[PDB]
């Protein structure tokens, strides 16, 4: 238990040097491995701001890939959370988006209980789909104002 | 009533708190409790005291007791020094100046340690709350804090700037940049807690609670991301007991580096660090005997790791005291000889030196030079008397008896003696008589300087208390045996006259002034109060629930008060036996309870270190007094009653002497500023073709879009309903602005979303209207950006639940 | 499927949808969510 410790606390300080340094795909998998919801939360969160100025980032998105099933059931358990979350759930779209794209769709599913996990993703992925269009068909008030004012 | 205050404070020399030396044969600071003391090794006097002020006694001055100084810091280049409280204040103290120059409070607990930075502008300082705290002399503020570690700080180590590191209770060194107030390497130096950290160029060492000392290489140019300090090897040191604190002292003719480990037990370490030529020199005669045994040189190499702590460094020598080495600091560095001073926690400072030729030194063992005891007691006085003369103090201590006069607040003489529980002074102040635990009565002479008589079986059991007659004729002595026994003096010694029988312990014997009468207190909570002239048995006291500690008997003697661990003290009138009122003085037992003379008010000390002054009459405190960190053994009043003399565990005896914005604006008052701001910095960019806001240290685009955040949505559609349209133009600009950066929409992208839409709602109107082309052209800009972020998480969105759909549906087919 | 409590004993999943694992959390953080809950268990 002391080399345990010994090990999980410089995986602790390498994951706060990364986070500060902006490596998030080394964070990304120390945060898998030592399990923080908001270490994980936020690697993923900045990494997608800084890809807004293929999904997140190539190193980022080869480290997804390489999970074998285990993490994989605990990422998607929490994108299953954040999915919930309207303020967060653009961040679990993202991220299990680029699990369709970088597994084997067969593999996946005979994963034991991710259908379950995946039956909680429909409805509040469903529920977003619903949002977000109203938002664009709302949004259609700027050509109303353009065209008003073309007259 | 007059109030009391404390005169002056005397008899620690050395306090709970480190050593420092000066060098001038060299001058050292102790603690002395609040107080700050100099001394002078070899003179053995006191240069000086150094008191913070607020003298004890006083309205102004605070209840509860003044906090103890835990460290001591004096800076050579500047020549001044910081001093670290029990509370967590650190105040400025300069030499010269003998004031406090600065005062901070930055830690909510003592002071591990505290290291003036070589410059002298700033101070480094590591607290028992794991805080360690950077200020700034010059700006008298703390720059920042460092919280990562888990408890308390047992020191820390900066020579440069660019770099700390931090040893901590918890186990953890860590290395800390103090440029980006962070740590970036951890490490376990023991399981158990990290006392002593000691850096010496590479070379770091670290004690453990167990004896394993760690040796650790650093290399700040790594750059590796691990392993800045990496452990080469481990060596035990003799002293299973922990190492408290390391120094290193290095001899500048050899450049030899010396280092010693400071134990809790009285044995100290001292180590010394090989040269390079020696090690690669004793590194070759090894390989040799393992080629000769025939090892493998792969085993070979094996056997070179396992003893690479003892190549890098040789043990020296050992420091053994006869009491246990509270601290120790290096004093003297020279090829001959060094010279290291130790303060113990028995009140003593000893300066120790050791000559050494070569590797080992040329003394069988260390010697000290010179030993400061003049002042101090070895052990806690245990009970203190005051002459009739009231000019000299007897305090009685184990294997010590002193006599202090109160002007020079020093000893005159000094007695040899046992373990003494009862001191008392014969008339005139001539003699002194004091009963030991084994039973055996001393008297001493304080002319003579020597004892006069022993009788060691006067006695059996211990003498838990001793009194006399006013005349001193008579002597009555309680103790263990459960019989008190009357002493006559003839001329001087001392012949028993009669014993009488008790079915309990006499635990203390008082006589009445008149001598009328005599009391009794009895571990069965039982106080007998007989005649001395006729020895019958008058009156008793019951109801304490525990035995009664002190007795005390008016001068009016028709009072008699009895304090007892049952914490209440009790007034008992002597005519009939009845209680008139019972106190609850003090929370512990209230060891000693005295009569001011020629006074019903009574003086009570107890275990929690409290004075208290206490009238009868009234049956309430007059006023309380602290000024013992420790509990206060025995009290002493002076035949005036002008001062009163009070001992205590921590080895100090002190004279007691008679004297809003409401939503709306703040998106309005927001806008304006972001605006304006982002307005002026296209019209510089135009050209080329705040104050507030650099404290915000955000965007303007920032700033506001935080203060939309801020406000709650269920007032804002009220909030963007009360815009008036001039700033709603500034509105429609602030998004546009927004829009060019796609992070930032992204990431609140359905809040900006809602309130665009709603604005142009209200005023569709008069957005119309507007004939400003320009604006028109930042509306579609606006809508077109905004369009491709909303169908970038629309397809999103959309190719997901098509794909977990499918993966559901393959699933049900294979097992349906 | 509605969020619920944390599987796991030394983690904190509150209803918002976040999940909060104790060893990560600031000893600052920690106090005020065991306040946090001392505040919801006083009324119930």
């Amino acid at each position: 238990e002391q080399e345990k410790a010994k090990l999980q606390v410089e995986q602790e300080q390498s994951l706060q040097n990364y986070m500060s340094k902006g490596d998030w795909t080394n964070a990304f998998l120390l945060a898998m491995t030592l399990d923080h919801p908001m270490r994980l939360f936020n690697v993923l969160k900045r990494a997608l701001g800084e890809s807004r100025s293929v999904i997140f980032n190539e190193e980022l998105d080869q480290a997804i890939s390489i999970l074998n099933d285990e993490q994989l059931i605990l990422l998607m358990k929490r994108c299953r959370d954040w999915n919930t979350n309207a303020k967060t759930h653009t961040i679990a779209q993202r991220t299990i988006r680029c699990i369709l794209m970088h597994h084997n769709i067969a593999k996946l599913s005979e994963i034991p209980g991710m259908v379950k996990i995946v039956d909680a993703i429909i409805p509040y992925t469903q529920r977003h789909f619903t949002r977000v269009d109203n938002l664009v068909e709302q949004s259609y008030i700027l050509d109303y104002a353009l065209v008003e004012m073309d007259k | 009533y007059q109030r009391f205050e404390q005169a002056a404070a005397f008899g620690v020399i050395a306090s709970n708190a480190n050593c420092v030396w000066i060098p001038a044969p060299g001058q050292l600071i102790t603690s002395a409790l609040e107080d700050v003391n100099i001394w002078d090794i070899k003179t053995g006097d006191l240069v000086s005291k150094l008191s913070d002020g607020l003298p004890p006694g006083a309205s102004d001055a605070r209840g509860a007791k003044p906090a103890e100084c835990t460290y001591l810091e004096a800076h050579k280049d500047t020549d001044l020094l910081a001093v670290g409280y029990a509370d967590g204040v650190i105040k400025v103290w300069d030499l010269m100046s003998k004031t406090v120059l600065l005062n901070f409070n930055g830690h909510k607990a003592a002071i591990t340690l505290l290291q003036f930075d070589g410059t002298g502008t700033r101070l480094i300082s590591g607290s028992k709350d794991s805080n360690i705290i950077v200020w700034d002399l010059v700006g008298e503020v703390g720059l920042y804090k460092l919280r990562s570690h888990k408890d308390s700080i047992t020191g820390f180590w900066c020579q440069g700037e660019d770099w700390l590191i931090s040893t901590s209770k918890d186990g953890m060194i860590k290395l800390w940049d103090l440029k980006t107030h962070q740590c970036i390497e951890t490490h376990i130096a023991h399981t158990g807690e990290c006392w002593g950290l000691a850096v010496k160029d590479d070379l770091l060492i670290t004690t453990g609670t167990d004896s394993q000392v760690k040796i650790w290489k650093l290399d700040i140019e790594n750059d590796k991301m691990g392993g800045k300090l990496t452990e080469m090897g481990i060596f035990e040191k003799q002293s299973k007991q922990r190492g408290l604190k390391i120094e290193f002292i290095t001899n500048s003719s050899d450049k030899t580096s010396f280092f010693y480990i400071q134990n809790a037990d009285k044995t100290i370490e001292t180590f010394r660090i090989r040269k390079e030529e020696e090690i690669a020199r004793g590194l070759k005669k090894r390989e040799k005997r393992l080629k000769e045994k025939g090892l493998t040189e792969e085993e070979i190499a094996k056997s070179i790791k396992e003893s690479y702590s003892s190549f890098i460094l040789h043990p020296f020598q050992t420091i053994r005291s006869l009491y246990k080495i509270k601290s120790a600091s290096w004093t003297t560095v020279s090829s001959s000889k060094l010279e290291l001073v130790l303060t113990t926690s028995s009140n003593t400072i000893e300066y120790y030196s050791i000559p050494y030729e070569k590797r080992d030194p040329t003394s069988p063992a260390p010697l000290k030079t010179h030993t400061i005891e003049l002042q101090g007691q070895r052990t806690d006085v245990r009970s203190i008397d005051i002459s009739d003369d009231n000019k000299l103090l007897a305090t009685a201590s184990n294997g010590s008896l002193k006599i202090w006069n109160i002007k020079t607040h020093k000893c005159i003489r000094t007695f040899e003696c046992g373990y003494a529980l009862t001191c008392k002074f014969l008339p005139g102040g001539l003699l002194v008589i004091l009963g030991t635990r084994n039973g055996e009565l001393q008297l001493f002479d304080l002319a003579s300087s020597s004892l006069l008589d022993t009788i060691e079986d006067a006695h059996d059991a211990a003498i838990w208390s001793l009194d006399l007659t006013s005349d001193g004729k008579r002597l009555v002595t309680g103790s263990a045996d459960k019989t008190v026994k009357f002493w006559d003096f003839k001329v001087l010694k001392l012949h028993h006259d009669t014993t009488l029988e008790l079915t309990d312990d006499i635990l203390c014997v008082r006589v009445s002034p008149d001598d009328r009468y005599l009391a009794i207190s009895l571990l069965d909570n039982t106080v007998k109060v007989f005649f001395l002239d006729s020895m019958k048995f008058y009156l008793s006291l019951y109801g304490h629930k525990l035995p009664v500690l002190s007795i005390d008997i008016s001068f009016d003697s028709k009072m008699i008060i009895t304090s007892s661990a049952d914490k209440n003290i009790k007034i008992w009138g002597l005519d009939f036996g009845d209680c008139h009122k019972s106190l609850f003085a003090h929370q512990d037992s209230i060891m000693n309870v005295k009569f001011l003379p020629q006074s019903h008010n009574f003086f009570s000390c107890s275990k929690d270190a409290v004075v208290k002054y206490w009238d009868g009459e009234k049956f309430e405190c007059i006023q309380k007094l602290y000024a013992h960190q420790s509990e206060v053994w025995a009290l002493a009043v002076a035949t005036d009653g002008g001062f009163v003399v009070s001992s205590s565990h921590d080895h100090s005896i002190r004279i007691w002497e008679e004297t809003s914005l409401k939503a709306g604006e703040r998106l309005m008052e927001a806008l304006d500023l972001g605006i304006a701001e982002i307005e002026g910095l296209e019209a510089y960019n135009r050209d080329m073709k705040n104050a507030v806001l650099i404290a915000v240290n955000k965007t303007p685009e920032q700033y506001i879009m935080d203060t939309l955040l801020r406000i709650r949505m269920s007032q804002l559609e009220d909030a963007l309903m009360v815009m008036p349209f001039s700033y709603v133009l500034k509105f429609l600009k602030f998004i546009d602005t927004v829009m060019q950066n796609k992070t930032l929409l992204h990431s609140h992208l359905p809040l900006i979303c809602k309130n665009l839409f709603f604005i142009i709602k209200f005023n569709h109107k008069e957005l119309v209207s507007q004939k400003n082309e320009e604006l028109k052209l930042q509306i579609n800009r606006v809508k077109t950006e905004l369009r491709s972020a909303l169908k970038s998480t629309e397809d999103d969105l959309g190719f997901n639940v098509q794909g977990l759909k499918f993966v559901k549906q393959q699933w049900n087919l294979r097992h349906n | 499927y509605n969020v619920g409590k944390a599987e796991k004993d030394g983690e904190i999943r509150l209803k918002n949808g976040v999940a909060m694992s104790k060893e990560e959390l600031t000893r600052e953080d920690k106090n005020r969510l065991r306040r946090a809950l001392k505040r919801k268990r006083s009324k119930a």
